[PDB]
């Protein structure tokens, strides 16, 4: 069927536009990642990683 | 990531979740139950008129 | 002719058989929220009155 969409129609009944984002948050390779500048590594030593 | 893309009626965007049922959610479209992202809804009828 | 805050009239309904999908169209509905009983699962049950 249709969707007649006019300016007469109150809230509601006007079309609304959306977009939705999935993510894969789990333990995998990674592919995206934010903007972020890496460092050098150290060894044998108690740190944070 | 994932992104998808659709229009629809303003006032079906609330069936838009998880674990809801109705019109649009049984016979067009479908979401999980676990789903994890973002959603973002906002107002077309300037332009879809 | 909808009566103002002070003087709400109640209406009674008796014995009938409710389709809870079809009041979508009698007006805008800024909002629907409900409490306890879930309008998705809403035309699966019976009630008193």
């Amino acid at each position: 069927q249709s969707y007649g969409f006019r300016p007469t129609y109150g809230v509601g009944h006007q079309p609304y536009r959306v977009v939705v984002l999935s993510f894969e948050l789990l333990h995998a390779p990674a592919t995206v990642c934010g903007p972020k500048k890496s460092t050098n590594l150290v060894k044998n030593k108690c740190v944070n990683f | 990531v994932y992104a998808d893309s659709f229009v629809i009626r303003g006032n079906e965007v609330s069936q838009i979740a998880p674990g809801q049922t109705g019109n649009i959610a049984d016979y067009n479209y479908k979401l999980p139950d676990d789903f994890t992202g973002c959603v973002i809804a906002w107002n077309s009828n300037k332009l879809d008129s | 002719r909808f009566a103002s805050v002070y003087a709400w009239n109640r209406k009674r309904i008796s014995n009938c058989v409710a389709d809870y999908s079809v009041l979508y169209n009698f007006a805008p509905f800024f909002a629907f929220k409900c409490y306890g009983v879930s309008p998705t699962k809403l035309n699966d049950l019976c009630f008193t009155n």
